[PDB]
């Protein structure tokens, strides 16, 4: 009945049980809850059970300015016709802008620290809070826009609150798009996976379905397998900032009074920009911190990711393993040996076939983060496709894609063709010395990176009416 | 639908004028392939004990977890080729395309 309590298994409960010698939780009569995702048509004996998106699937930056009309009202400053977002009255980042705050009732970021009194954060995402680098990358997004709206006001002062901010809102959604297109998506995929699946752009195509598939859920949880086992901080200098430079996950869950208290955005983004990722391998494709104290803080038991993205593929009713191959037009091994070859690795594909029995039961996730990867790429071919078909149908789908023509004027494009994380960095933190493009490359520090001096800024001059 | 647009809406309704739900907010996912239930139509596999899949039993997601996920924090091996705001774009842009509400 209560899912975040019991483990009955019990409409809408569907509590993961524990095994035998589990190495943390040795009551198998507990078990790690699971709440099923909200049914798209509530109690049916007739159609097939899907699940919903709260979100518009387009690159539209929602996670900046909301999904449902109410909560984007709300996320706006409406004391002024200056078109800017809602920034936190409370407190500053050195005299720079912080996300508001949210009013829960049940709230987890206050159960982070009592003393600290720092709630949730407000944006287009309810999840914002959950880790303060997304805190950050949200902040920095929140400036990005009212940077914008301010640059937009100086250059079109007859311009109202309603126009500034769609205009802003427009720029950073553009923003967004590329770095994903041009910068994140070609590092994720590969080359060849970038060829195939997001071929060089024709033009807006209403006949091409935006929506996102369920499958793209949990194939695009390969993220997973990229996490760290702690926040890094650094200073001005990108070495570490004490005390706490690097602090357990674990700890940081909600932890939104370290983004107010502990140093702001600037620590955060510095740690993430002269960071290496972790490195999805085969014998240690996720860290424990995620697998094994998701959460902790806040909840009866530790979660566990990577198992919790299995229940989830479960309940959303997914394919196995091979019938995701099959789709992606890819061999669907059926032996052990063949299941080996596709995985480059017999001891893999022996522990794979001992807890499935068969290559067509393996969890979407599971087989996906399993796979080598392709070269110059973090994904294996399964997630490749699955990836690059998802991102194509979300391009050649979006009618208010950047490049689509009445978007944005030729003079607009050529202005928004010289945008990059680095510089949004530069722009709105006190952040001195960025990394060298691409950003999800660069990763040490003085080695792959340089000041803002150099960095081309985004020319506004053609939005002048 | 607005005949003429010059932004978008909070909620992606009109992106798409001939099915103006598409991509919009509060909507089935669409699916690529026919969902796989143990009842066929709502009961996720493992729902039942000793109900199999494909005539093999349904392991415990726990249980993958333990003995293919797991392996000691010591052993993690950094992506000389990726930095740490490659995993972090991951996510926000992730919180862009997709949220599965729960009660
Ligand atoms: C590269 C992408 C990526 C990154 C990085 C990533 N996630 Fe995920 N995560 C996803 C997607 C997709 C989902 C499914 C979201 C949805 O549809 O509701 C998700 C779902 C989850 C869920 C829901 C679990 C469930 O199935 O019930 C948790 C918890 C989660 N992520 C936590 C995290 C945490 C914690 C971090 C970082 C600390 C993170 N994620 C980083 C893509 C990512
Ligand atoms: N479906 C999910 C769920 C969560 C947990 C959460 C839920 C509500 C608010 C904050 C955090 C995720 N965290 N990151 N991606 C996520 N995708
Ligand atoms: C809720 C909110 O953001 N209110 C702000 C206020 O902080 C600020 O002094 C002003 C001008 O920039 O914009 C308004
Ligand atoms: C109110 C409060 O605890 N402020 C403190 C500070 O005095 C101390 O250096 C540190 C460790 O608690 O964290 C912060
Ligand atoms: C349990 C916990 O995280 N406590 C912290 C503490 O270290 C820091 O002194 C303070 C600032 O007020 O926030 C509180
Ligand atoms: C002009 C153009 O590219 N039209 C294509 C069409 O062939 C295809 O049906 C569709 C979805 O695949 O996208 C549209
Ligand atoms: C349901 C399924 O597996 N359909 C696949 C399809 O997507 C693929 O284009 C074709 C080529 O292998 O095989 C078929
Ligand atoms: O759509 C998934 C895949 O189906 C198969 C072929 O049609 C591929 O071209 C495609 O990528
Ligand atoms: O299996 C590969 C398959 O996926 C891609 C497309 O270009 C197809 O024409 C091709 O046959
Ligand atoms: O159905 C989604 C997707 O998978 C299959 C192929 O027929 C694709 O061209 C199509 O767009
Ligand atoms: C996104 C488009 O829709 C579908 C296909 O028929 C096209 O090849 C393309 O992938
Ligand atoms: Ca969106
Ligand atoms: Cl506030
Ligand atoms: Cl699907």
């Amino acid at each position: 009945v209560n899912c975040e309590t019991s483990c009955v298994q019990q409409p809408p409960c569907f509590p993961l049980k524990i095994p035998p010698n589990d190495p943390r939780i040795k009551n198998q009569a507990d078990c790690i809850p699971f709440f099923r995702s909200c049914p798209a048509c509530p109690g049916s004996n007739i159609t097939i059970r899907n699940q919903i998106n709260a979100l518009t699937s387009f690159v539209d930056a929602s996670m900046v300015y909301g999904s449902e009309e109410p909560l984007a009202r709300n996320l706006r400053n409406m004391s002024n016709q200056l078109g800017l977002l809602a920034v936190n009255q409370r407190f500053q980042d050195n005299g720079r802008a912080l996300l508001p705050f949210d009013n829960l009732h049940d709230d987890p970021c206050l159960l982070t620290n009592r003393s600290a009194r720092i709630p949730c954060f407000l944006a287009g995402d309810t999840r914002s809070s959950e880790m303060p680098e997304l805190t950050s990358m949200h902040t920095l997004l929140l400036r990005e826009h009212n940077r914008l709206a301010t640059e937009l006001k100086s250059l079109n002062p007859r311009w109202d609150g309603e126009r500034l901010y769609q205009e802003a809102r427009k720029i950073v959604g553009a923003m967004v798009q590329i770095i994903t297109y041009r910068d994140y998506l070609p590092l994720v995929l590969g080359p060849t996976a970038m060829r195939k699946y997001l071929p060089t752009y024709r033009s807006y195509n209403d006949s091409v379905d935006p929506r996102i598939a369920n499958v793209f859920t949990n194939a695009f949880r390969y993220g997973h397998t990229l996490i760290q086992p702690f926040m890094f901080r650094l200073d001005n200098r990108y070495q570490p900032m004490e005390p706490n430079p690097r602090v357990p996950l674990s700890r940081v869950f909600f932890a939104s009074w370290r983004v107010v208290l502990e140093g702001g955005i600037d620590p955060i983004l510095r740690g993430l920009m002269a960071t290496p990722a972790k490195l999805n391998r085969q014998n240690q494709i996720a860290v424990d911190e995620i697998r094994e104290r998701l959460f902790e803080q806040v909840m009866r038991i530790g979660l566990d990711l990577p198992a919790l993205n299995m229940q989830r593929s479960r309940d959303h009713g997914l394919p196995g393993y091979n019938a995701w191959r099959r789709f992606c037009g890819l061999p669907q091994p059926e032996t052990v040996g063949q299941l080996g070859t596709v995985l480059r690795n017999l001891k893999l594909a022996r522990k794979l076939m001992e807890q499935y029995g068969t290559p067509n039961n393996i969890d979407i996730w599971m087989g996906g983060v399993s796979e080598p990867l392709k070269r110059k790429g973090r994904v294996g071919p399964l997630l490749a496709c699955i990836i690059g078909t998802q991102f194509r149908k979300l391009r050649d789908g979006d009618r208010f894609w950047w490049e689509n023509e009445g978007v944005f004027s030729m003079q607009q494009r050529q202005a928004l063709a010289q945008i990059s994380l680095p510089r949004i960095i530069c722009d709105n933190t006190g952040i001195t010395t960025v990394s060298k493009n691409n950003i999800f490359m660069s990763n040490s520090y003085p080695r792959d990176f340089v000041n803002c001096s150099t960095l081309p800024a985004l020319n506004l001059a053609s939005w002048r009416e | 639908c607005p005949e003429q647009d010059k932004y978008r809406t909070i909620t992606g309704m009109c992106n798409n004028r001939r099915s103006p739900t598409l991509g919009a907010s509060n909507r089935a996912f669409v699916r690529w392939l026919p969902a796989e239930y143990e009842d066929g139509f709502s009961l996720p596999y493992g729902w039942t004990p000793g109900v199999k899949r494909n005539g093999f039993p349904v392991a415990l997601a726990r249980a993958v977890s333990n003995e293919i996920v797991r392996f000691p924090t010591d052993q993690l091996t950094p992506d000389q080729e990726r930095s740490l705001m490659f995993m972090q774009w991951g996510q926000l842009l992730d919180h862009d395309l997709d949220f599965t509400p729960e009660p």
